[PDB]
């Protein structure tokens, strides 16, 4: 997890080979590639509560808000199992309004 | 590690508050205590210099 230590980009794996004196290193990585700009939030507010993503940022596509992993682009939507309750919505700066989606409750009918 | 990525700044800290095991909330209620704190560290390095 040093970075630039295995190359450039997000190491993930080595090769040696054996040189006249001396040792070569083919070095492996990943690079993120084809980069798209969303809108971000850091919070989102339902029932008075502030949300938070579990591992993630929530994103918006122009109307609606998805929670994404921070380095492939992968939406999903926002529900109790994503995200975390902390506090009420009053204290977050940029804090914005959606809805939390439960899965229990439209099992029960 | 590639491409420059824009991301907020606030944001930036609350993932950099994540890599050393602080919840992100932890960041986002003290947001002005935590730049008020930062400010008056960097205004003691100059006075040092
Ligand atoms: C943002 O993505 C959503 C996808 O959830 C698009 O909204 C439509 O949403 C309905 C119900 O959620 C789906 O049945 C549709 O298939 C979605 N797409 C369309 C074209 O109707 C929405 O269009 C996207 N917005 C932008 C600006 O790209
Ligand atoms: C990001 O910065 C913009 C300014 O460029 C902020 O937009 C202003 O918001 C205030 C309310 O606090 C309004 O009174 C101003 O009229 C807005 N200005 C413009 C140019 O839109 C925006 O609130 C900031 N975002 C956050 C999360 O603080
Ligand atoms: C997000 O939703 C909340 C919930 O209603 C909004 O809070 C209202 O804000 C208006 C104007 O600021 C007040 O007149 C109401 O009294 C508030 N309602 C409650 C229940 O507190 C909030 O304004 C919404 N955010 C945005 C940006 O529209
Ligand atoms: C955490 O520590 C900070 C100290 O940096 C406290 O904030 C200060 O509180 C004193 C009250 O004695 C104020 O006079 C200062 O102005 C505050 N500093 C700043 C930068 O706001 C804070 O109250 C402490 N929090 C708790 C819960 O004890
Ligand atoms: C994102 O938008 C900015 C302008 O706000 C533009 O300069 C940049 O090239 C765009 N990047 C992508 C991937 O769309």
């Amino acid at each position: 997890k040093r970075v630039d230590f295995c190359g450039k980009g997000y190491h993930l794996m080595s090769f040696p080979q054996s040189a006249p004196h001396g040792v070569v290193f083919l070095h492996v990585t990943y690079v993120p590639a084809q980069e798209k700009n969303f809108t971000t939030a850091p919070a989102i507010c339902h029932d008075g509560k502030a949300h938070f993503p579990r591992e993630g940022v929530f994103v918006s596509n122009g109307t609606h808000w998805f929670v994404t992993q921070r380095n492939f682009y992968e939406p999903q939507i926002i529900t109790t199992d994503n995200t975390f309750v902390s506090g009420n919505c009053d204290v977050v700066i940029g804090i914005v309004n959606n809805t939390v989606y439960d899965p229990l409750q439209p099992e029960l009918d | 590690a590639g491409a420059a990525l824009q991301i907020p700044f606030a944001m930036q800290m609350a993932y950099r508050f994540n890599g050393i095991g602080v919840t992100q909330n932890v960041l986002y209620e003290n947001q002005k205590l935590i730049a008020n704190q930062f400010n008056s560290a960097i205004g003691k390095i100059q006075d040092s210099l």
